[PDB]
């Protein structure tokens, strides 16, 4: 997995990618598979987690085949395993805090 | 329910530009569309131009259309003209005035340009 | 056609939706959810 | 951008009577135009909102009316206190090119 | 990441929808499945053609 | 007995749009009266999984 | 007739007929033919679609039938050759291709060999021609 370490209350962008640019859509959910962000059509979507009044997405990097999850505000309790979902592939990056 | 308050007086050589700006207080600045007016000695109420503050997008008189930018800070809740070129033409009292926009935050945006709410006015001059 | 407008309303409507259907309706779908 | 003609400024007008004010417009306005009154070293302040709409803390001795490029304006029992310059504002603009008049000024005549 | 501006006029206009009907060009044609339980991704037994 | 489950909407000028990503602006609404009548014929739903 | 399958070019028979049937069924309406035994535009618009439609068909259909010369089948539906069936393309025996597949079954069984025979063709086909050749001397 790709490890990115955090301090309490920073702010960490993690993400996704693709090969085609634009119309793409992808989800993150984390190790215990709850939807915290998604794309549906041009919009922005939570799913019921912890994380939805910190999590967020650069939404006008999505046509560029790059799919941010920003957490503002980290704490040790959001250490886990983020799972990305593009298209057809996953790809994994660890969180610490 | 928007006071706006003006900067200082400025005179400056022709040919150099005037950044003019107003402090809009006492409720949400993202909730006023802002205007200025010039006040050019013997004249009306010359309009410049309006920033809308959601889109943050800005639309100015034809013949200033290569002189004027108006934009805003929305942390200092600070509206900015920036007058370039200046002529004594421009000798004018410049001032901020605006207006509320019910509910723009959440997206019912009115786009009135009755102004409601005036600065005192900040003299601009030129030597 | 008997609105006003605020300020310091026009946006303003409403739907209407017939409760029995609407509870038939969720009802049938239901079942079809507990069978999967 | 469209120009806003007014009556002739100094309409002598004595205090106590009615005074009558207006503006043409070049193009038609869907009642879109407004009023201001403005004093030396005052913010020219808005009186009327739209066609007729009295701004707020607006009494209503000043009001008016009007449609297409035709509006009038009228003060009521006129006070010491109306004597300003009355100036006329266009919005049916879009993109945004907003105008203004010259505006006319009341005066008592001596 | 900039932004594009676009200023224009907004007349207002009726707007209802009309349905309409894709039609298949020379050479091609459509399949339907008219299965009543058909679940969108399974085989369809009971197929019938249409322009 | 009221039989008539009611929505509470409201018109909005500025909107996210479907067709892209971006915002736009539209002209505030009409004064007189504004009706649709509909046919609710689907659901789009999604499911809220997890292991707990 | 050229309306069986339900489309122009569907001219050997019904989808959903074994192929071994779908040849009798043609064979017999053969026979059959051979014996011999409300204005509005859209009219006009559909009028033109449908020849368009069938205009098509025929120029495809004329195309093929010259095409198909390239392997030594020029002007014909049912062809012969002399590439021998190689086996492996298909376990298969005559009759139980013919008697329960239908053609689309049929179809998806080879495909991964077709791009080879129609190779095999041609080849046959410019070696038939190269010998008859050196025969007329
Ligand atoms: C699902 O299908 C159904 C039907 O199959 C769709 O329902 C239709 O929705 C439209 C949308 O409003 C509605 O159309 C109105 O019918 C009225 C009947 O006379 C008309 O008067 C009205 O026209 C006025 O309003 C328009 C609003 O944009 C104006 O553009 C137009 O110029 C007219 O405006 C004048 O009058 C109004 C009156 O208040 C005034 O305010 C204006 O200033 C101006 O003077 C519309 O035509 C249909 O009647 C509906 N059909 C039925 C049977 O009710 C439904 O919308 C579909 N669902 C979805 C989600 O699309
Ligand atoms: C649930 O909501 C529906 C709205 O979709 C209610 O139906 C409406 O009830 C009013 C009651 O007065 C009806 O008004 C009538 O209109 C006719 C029109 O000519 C008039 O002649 C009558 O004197 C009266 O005004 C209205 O028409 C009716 N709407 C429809 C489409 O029929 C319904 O009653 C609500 N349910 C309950 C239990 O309140
Ligand atoms: C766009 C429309 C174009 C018009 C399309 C017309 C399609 C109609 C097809 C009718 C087929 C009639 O039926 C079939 O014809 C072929 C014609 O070679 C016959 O086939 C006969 O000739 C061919 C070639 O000479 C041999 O390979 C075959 O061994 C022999 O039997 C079949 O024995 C008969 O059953
Ligand atoms: C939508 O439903 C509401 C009720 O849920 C309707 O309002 C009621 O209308 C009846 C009709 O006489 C009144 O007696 C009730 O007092 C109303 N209820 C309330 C809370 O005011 C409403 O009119 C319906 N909408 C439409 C378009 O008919
Ligand atoms: C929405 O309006 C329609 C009519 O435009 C309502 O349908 C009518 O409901 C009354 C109730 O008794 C019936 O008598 C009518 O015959 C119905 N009309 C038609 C054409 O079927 C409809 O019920 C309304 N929706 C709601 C939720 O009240
Ligand atoms: C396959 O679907 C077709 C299309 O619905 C069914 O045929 C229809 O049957 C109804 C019964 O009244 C007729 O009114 C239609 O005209 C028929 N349509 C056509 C195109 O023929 C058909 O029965 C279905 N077959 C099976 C096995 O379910
Ligand atoms: C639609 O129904 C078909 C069956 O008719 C489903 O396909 C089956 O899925 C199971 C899942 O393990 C397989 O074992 C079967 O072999 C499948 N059958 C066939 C014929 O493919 C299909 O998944 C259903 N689709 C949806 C969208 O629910
Ligand atoms: C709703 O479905 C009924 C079923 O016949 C149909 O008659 C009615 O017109 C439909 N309503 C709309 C708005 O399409
Ligand atoms: C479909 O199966 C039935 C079973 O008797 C048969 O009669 C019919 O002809 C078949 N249709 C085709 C296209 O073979
Ligand atoms: C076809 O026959 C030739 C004859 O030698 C053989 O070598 C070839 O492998 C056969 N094709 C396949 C797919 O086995
Ligand atoms: C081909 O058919 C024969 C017939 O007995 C069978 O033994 C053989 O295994 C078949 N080949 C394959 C690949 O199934």
């Amino acid at each position: 997995k790709k490890v990115v370490l955090g301090k309490k209350g920073d702010t960490v962008e993690l993400t996704c990618t693709a090969s085609q640019k634009k119309s793409i859509q992808f989800h993150w959910k984390n190790s215990n598979q709850i939807k915290i962000l998604g794309n549906q059509g041009s919009f922005l979507t939570k799913g019921p987690s912890k994380l939805n009044d910190r999590a967020d997405s650069r939404r006008s990097l999505w046509d560029q085949g790059n799919f941010p999850l920003i957490i503002k505000n980290l704490k040790i309790e959001d250490s886990d395993t983020y799972i990305c979902e593009v298209e057809d592939q996953k790809e994994e990056v660890q969180l610490l805090v | 329910q928007v006071q706006l308050l003006e900067s200082g007086a400025e005179v400056k050589k022709p040919g150099s530009s005037v950044k003019v700006s107003c402090k809009a207080s006492g409720d949400t600045f993202i909730r006023y569309s802002f205007t200025w007016v010039r006040q050019a000695p013997g004249q009306g109420l010359e309009w410049m131009g309006r920033i809308i503050t959601i889109l943050d997008v800005a639309h100015y008189a034809p013949h200033l259309q290569g002189r004027v930018t108006i934009t805003a800070d929305k942390s200092t809740s600070t509206v900015y003209l920036e007058l370039r070129n200046l002529r004594s033409d421009d000798t004018a009292v410049y001032f901020c005035a605006g207006v509320y926009e019910g509910e723009a935050d959440e997206g019912e945006y009115d786009n009135n340009g009755f102004l409601k709410h005036w600065g005192q006015g900040t003299l601009v001059t030129v030597t | 056609n008997n609105n006003t407008r605020k300020s310091i309303n026009i946006r303003q409507a409403h739907c209407n939706i017939s409760k029995a259907r609407w509870n038939e309706t969720l009802g049938q779908i239901v079942a079809k959810l507990e069978e999967q | 951008e469209l120009e806003l003609t007014q009556s002739p400024a100094t309409l002598s007008v004595s205090p106590g009577e009615r005074a009558t004010l207006s503006c043409r417009a070049s193009e038609s306005v869907s009642s879109d135009l407004a009023w201001y009154q403005q004093k030396p070293g005052q913010a020219p302040r808005l009186l009327i909102y739209g066609a007729s709409t009295r701004a707020t803390g607006v009494p209503a001795r000043f009001s008016g009316s009007g449609s297409g490029a035709e509006f009038t304006l009228t003060i009521s029992s006129l006070q010491s206190e109306d004597f300003a310059v009355y100036y006329c504002q266009q919005y049916n603009n879009w993109p945004p090119r907003y105008t203004f008049g010259q505006g006319t000024r009341l005066e008592i005549k001596r | 990441c900039n932004t594009s501006v676009i200023t224009q006029a907004c007349p207002k206009v009726s707007f209802e929808p009309i349905p309409i009907h894709y039609c298949a060009p020379a050479g091609f044609a459509i399949l339907k499945c008219n299965s009543k339980t058909f679940n969108g991704s399974g085989p369809c037994t009971n197929v019938s053609t249409v322009q | 007995g009221e039989q008539n489950i009611t929505l509470q909407c409201r018109i909005k000028q500025i909107i996210n749009m479907w067709q892209g990503v971006g915002k736009a602006m539209y002209a505030p609404p009409i004064r007189g009266q504004i009706r649709c009548s509909s046919n609710i014929t689907g659901l789009l739903l999604t499911r809220d999984g997890g292991r707990d | 007739a050229v309306g069986l399958g339900a489309f122009i070019l569907g001219f050997l028979g019904a989808a959903g007929s074994t192929m071994g049937a779908a040849s009798m069924a043609l064979t017999v309406q053969a026979r059959l033919l051979l014996s011999g035994i409300q204005h509005m535009l859209q009219l006009t618009v559909w009028g033109i679609k449908q020849l368009q439609a069938r205009v098509l068909a025929v120029e495809r259909y004329l195309r093929d039938q010259q095409l198909l010369g390239i392997w030594g089948c020029s002007g014909k539906i049912i062809c012969c050759t002399n590439v021998p069936w190689n086996d492996s393309w298909s376990n298969k025996t005559i009759n139980e291709i013919w008697d329960n597949m239908t053609w689309m079954q049929w179809e998806k069984e080879i495909d991964n060999y077709t791009q080879h025979i129609y190779t095999l063709l041609e080849v046959s086909q410019i070696q038939q021609e190269k010998n008859e050749q050196e025969l007329l001397e």
